[PDB]
């Protein structure tokens, strides 16, 4: 259970003993349980002095094990600069995947290691290398909210507009986690900001999903519709009314999205904000527009979708405000039918 | 670990000693002095104690070579200015090595009386932030004016009040 | 480019480079040291030509170190001293290690305060760059006469 | 760690603290938290003297958390060292947190201000205000534009601009009010080193609630160009030419550029250029022997009538010679 | 302490072999 002994001094970097261990053992890449030689640990810990001594003796630059990491990976993922430098040297390959498709100039980005990338990119890595879910190292760059690292990739022409295969491109994925820094390199760049993903997402989508309200204006500001709609037909409203979260709601309706709109399911920002029960954007939707005994499919009222849960506070804000409890749907029920029902 | 000496080569003139220093010693300018059973004491010289970011023991361990060479040998730094949406890089040429910056920082140091936590790189950090707080709050004076010359003429003129 | 710029002597920032450390007090050894030629070759070099330790000690024509003696001067020396002094360049505290870099940035300070022609500098730099030999050598070298620099 | 001086005594806060609001760590992680995360409010200060509350854009603090990246001269965000992403699940955590530890201890119209991130020194821009009318009858708008000069800590320095408008929005009718920012239009000149306040408030009728917005705006001056070869041999003569272009609208006169740079140039050698003529370039062209090996940095500095301390650098690598 | 990391499990967890890999796309599907 414990490593072995040439692994130990590569993690402590004593290279007289791993030299009186080479000496016993002419074998520099023996294998730990997990499958890693010593210049793995050496690349890991950036142990120069036992990593040159491990390579003069021998050791395999480009071993692969089971999973693919080979010691360029981890030396690339952890920020060694000076140890992907002697590893190149030594002759590392640079387009090598591990089990999940990623290269090194994958793991350099996702960590935001700018200069490390640069060194890759000036060693021939493929800029456009895809995983096995079609992340390209930009997309990577954008996850991690690594600015530099987006603005580096750019500079080495990788494409703006890369999609996964979720068709994600990086303005999605920077829309996704909040990193408006990224999404105004992007952006600035040329990125499209109405780029469709699978189910027809936008980036706005995305922001008002997530309640991001920065990326959200910026994305408007650089000219994003706010009046786009996904397969389902939802709007941005729609999307933010449902989640609730009310600092989009009201951006979205002081900038005049229309809190009228429609779905493929005839339902409106009024009734996505009654069936999940937010309370303050139902009350901003109707201080604003919003038609209090609107109708969708079935004909049902907010008043029959916040009856259906049982939501009182909304009961008595679509009840105080214009709602009408007679209105019934096609079956006949009306808002006290579905409260008697549940 | 600690303290200790070693004679790694020898001739019949000279020993070529190995000295080594505890990763916890006490930073400042030290004497190495030599006791020769029967005989006086001997100084045989002066050498300056630092914080080492390169031994796995200090620490300020640094666990990278590129952030040891940016964080602690580069000289020429870059202080970011202007707004959020505009930022101006001004070079800056920050001056650690120049000759006497070492010796200014240990006379600083020296106002500081509890001498045996100069050890600890947090207690050294929190006495000379304040110390160049109040300094900074001492020598600025009121509204050429703005032309800089890096971190060297400023803690000379703070520390002396030429220049 | 273009623009040649011309210099400008400016002290606004002359404090900005002056240390805060006092030097101490070092006791100094002279070498004087003249541009002869060699004649067994017909070589440019810097000959060993007096030394101060205590006294002068002065160079002979046979490699032996003459009597030691007070420095005396002459009047001519000193007035052509204090003229060269007056306008003379001066780099003080110079952060360099080898004489290439010293001699490297002598001639740039010569030519920012005029003191020499642009064209001069590659001479003068292949002068100062000149092998710097010693007492011992001279007899090995088959004597030493005095030379000048001239630009070819 | 981050060194926080109090006015005193320093305080080491671990940059996490800051981050997951762990107030109580260190004394001063409450001062730095605020430092990035405080909300800001505008009051209106009306000539009767009664102070009003305005609608006001949203005020972000502690943008573009910036240091010199490892290795280059490049610029790394480090932001998310300090802070969550805006409206995110961690930073609702840690803001509800705070206040629950910080307690238990103790309209019609829509204004939108489009702004250049930089106004070129002497220089123009045009500005946007975009205002929307949601009342169901059009209402009489008083919008008020003003430029004020700000030093870097936030000090009032000088009152450059101001400009009244009077409006008509039909009802339910966004309008775009584009305006120029013009430098000659200033009635001073913005003080040195100091930043462009720009505010637009709108007041309709007697609604008692004034739309304001504001925004930052640098003051970019012309680009010092510098070209010098990437690698260099030590002991052996480098030119580096520099380049400006009068941008301006006056003449550059009382011009010196001044060379620096350790490694490189012995202290500094300032030199005087030509007077340079309104859409003409400077071209100074620089000879120097690099006298140290190494990853050395030139730097250069041109000071002038119209702008002093204009700086720029480039890097060269100095090796050793062939042996 | 100070002797851990000689342990296979705990080099196994200091090499972080889930960072080596494509984690999810998440989509969140509303």
């Amino acid at each position: 259970v414990r490593l072995p002994a040439l692994h130990i001094a590569a993690r402590n970097d004593d290279t007289r003993t791993a030299a009186v261990l080479l000496q016993n053992d002419p074998n520099p890449d023996v294998l730990s349980k997990t499958g890693f030689t010593p210049l793995h640990i050496a690349a890991h810990y950036e142990n120069l002095n036992v990593a040159q001594l491990l390579l003069n003796r021998g050791a395999s630059v480009n071993f692969t094990p089971q999973n693919g990491i080979t010691p360029l990976h981890i030396a690339s993922r952890r920020g060694n600069v000076i140890m992907v430098r002697l590893l190149l040297d030594r002759g590392a390959q640079i387009e090598t995947k591990t089990k999940d498709e990623l290269t090194p100039l994958h793991c350099a980005a996702r960590n935001g290691h700018v200069r490390i990338s640069e060194i890759l990119l000036d060693h021939g890595a493929p800029i456009q290398a895809k995983t096995k879910n079609g992340l390209s190292p930009i997309h990577m760059a954008a996850q991690g909210d690594h600015l530099d690292c987006v603005r580096l990739l750019l500079q080495y022409d990788a494409e703006i507009d890369d999609i996964t295969l979720d068709h994600l491109t990086p303005l999605h994925v920077a829309a996704h986690c909040g990193h408006h820094r990224v999404a105004k390199v992007l952006l600035d760049k040329g990125a499209k900001p109405n780029s469709r993903a699978l189910n027809g997402f936008t980036p706005l989508h995305i922001a008002c999903k997530k309640n991001h309200v920065r990326v959200m204006e910026l994305l408007l500001k650089t000219g994003a519709s706010i009046d786009a709609v996904t397969e389902s037909g939802l709007t941005p409203l729609h999307v933010a009314s449902f989640m609730g979260h009310l600092p989009i709601v009201k951006n979205l309706l002081q900038r005049g999205a229309s809190p009228n709109v429609s779905n493929v399911k005839v339902e409106t920002p009024l009734h996505m904000a009654a069936r999940a029960g937010h309370t303050e954007v139902a009350k901003y939707l109707l201080q604003n527009k919003a038609k209090v005994n609107a109708k969708a499919k079935d004909d049902q009222t907010p008043l029959h979708c916040a009856a259906r849960i049982g939501h009182t506070n909304m009961v008595k804000l679509l009840l105080e405000n214009n709602a009408n409890p007679n209105l019934a749907t096609t079956a006949g029920h009306t808002p006290l039918h579905i409260a008697a029902r549940e | 670990k600690w303290w200790s000496a070693v004679v790694e080569e020898r001739d019949a003139q000279s020993w070529t000693i190995s000295v080594t220093t505890p990763a916890d010693a006490v930073i400042g300018h030290y004497s190495l002095l030599l006791q020769v059973s029967g005989r006086k004491q001997l100084l045989l010289g002066q050498f300056t104690l630092l914080f080492n970011p390169w031994n796995r023991e200090d620490a300020v361990f640094l666990k990278n070579e590129a952030q040891r060479m940016e964080y602690l040998l580069n000289q020429n730094g870059l202080i970011y200015l202007g707004t959020a949406d505009c930022i101006q890089a001004e070079s800056w040429d920050f001056g650690q090595f120049e000759g006497d910056v070492i010796d200014l920082s240990l006379r600083l140091l020296s106002k500081d009386k509890q001498v045996e936590k100069w050890s600890q790189p947090v207690h050294v950090a929190r006495v000379l932030g304040a110390l160049l707080h109040f300094l900074k709050e001492q020598r600025v004076l009121p509204t050429l004016l703005n032309k800089r010359r890096g971190s060297v003429p400023i803690l000379r003129q703070w520390l002396t009040g030429r220049g | 480019q273009m623009e040649e710029p011309a210099a400008h002597d400016t002290e606004a920032t002359a404090t900005d480079y002056h240390t805060t450390s006092h030097p101490g007090t070092h006791k100094v050894y002279v070498e004087l040291q003249e541009l002869v030629m060699d004649e067994k070759n017909q070589e440019l070099r810097w000959m060993e030509a007096a030394r101060w330790v205590q006294l002068e000690e002065n160079l002979g024509e046979n490699g032996a170190w003459g009597r030691p003696h007070l420095s005396h001067l002459t009047f001519w020396s000193l007035l052509e001293l204090r003229r060269v002094f007056t306008k003379g360049t001066v780099l003080l505290d110079l952060q360099e290690t080898s004489l290439a870099g010293v001699a490297n940035q002598l001639l740039d300070r010569f030519i920012f305060e005029d003191q020499i022609r642009p064209q001069d500098r590659e001479e003068l730099l292949r002068a100062l760059l000149l092998k710097h030999s010693h007492a011992g050598e001279l007899e090995a070298l088959g004597g030493v006469k005095p030379a000048v620099l001239t630009r070819s | 760690q981050i060194l926080h001086p109090s006015a005193g005594s320093c305080d080491l806060v671990p940059v996490r603290a800051v981050k997951e609001g762990t107030l109580g760590l260190t004394p001063a992680v409450s001062d730095l938290f605020a430092a990035i995360n405080a909300s800001c409010v505008v009051w209106k200060c009306c000539e009767d003297g009664t102070l009003e509350l305005t609608d006001s854009n949203t005020k972000y603090v502690g943008n573009n958390i910036s240091t010199k990246g490892v290795g280059s001269d490049r610029c790394e965000d480090i932001t998310q060292n300090y802070k969550y992403p805006e409206g995110s699940l961690q930073e609702k955590e840690v803001l509800e947190r705070v206040e629950k530890e910080k307690m238990e201890r103790e309209s019609p119209l829509y204004l939108l201000l489009k702004a250049p991130s930089s106004l070129p020194l002497r220089g123009d821009a045009q500005i946007s205000v975009t205002l929307v009318n949601h009342s169901e009858q059009e209402k009489a708008v008083q919008l008020a534009i003003g430029v004020q000069a700000v030093h870097y800590n936030g000090v009032l320095a000088a009152k450059l601009w101001r400009k009244k408008l009077h409006l008509t929005l039909s009802a339910n009718l966004e309008k775009i009010i584009t305006i120029g920012l013009f430098f000659s239009n200033f009635e001073r000149n913005p003080p040195e080193n100091t930043f462009l306040r720009l505010t637009a408030m709108a007041t309709h009728s007697e609604s008692n609630l004034s739309c304001f917005a504001q925004e930052d705006i640098a003051i970019c001056r012309p680009h010092l160009a510098i070209k010098m070869p990437e690698k260099a041999e030590q002991y052996q003569p480098l030119t580096a030419s520099v380049s400006l272009q009068n941008s301006l609208d006056a003449p550059m006169e009382d011009c010196v550029i001044s060379i620096l740079g350790r490694g490189l140039i012995h202290r500094e050698r300032s030199y005087r250029f030509r007077s340079v003529w309104p859409e003409n370039t400077m071209c100074a062209k620089f000879q120097f022997t690099p006298t140290h090996v190494g990853l050395q940095r030139l730097t250069v500095e041109v000071d002038c009538n119209m702008f002093q301390n204009l700086t720029n650098y480039k890097s060269v690598t100095v090796v050793a010679p062939e042996l | 302490e100070e002797l851990q990391d000689d342990y296979e499990d705990m080099m196994e967890e200091n090499l972080e072999q889930e960072e080596y890999e494509d984690p999810d796309i998440p989509e969140s599907q509303m």
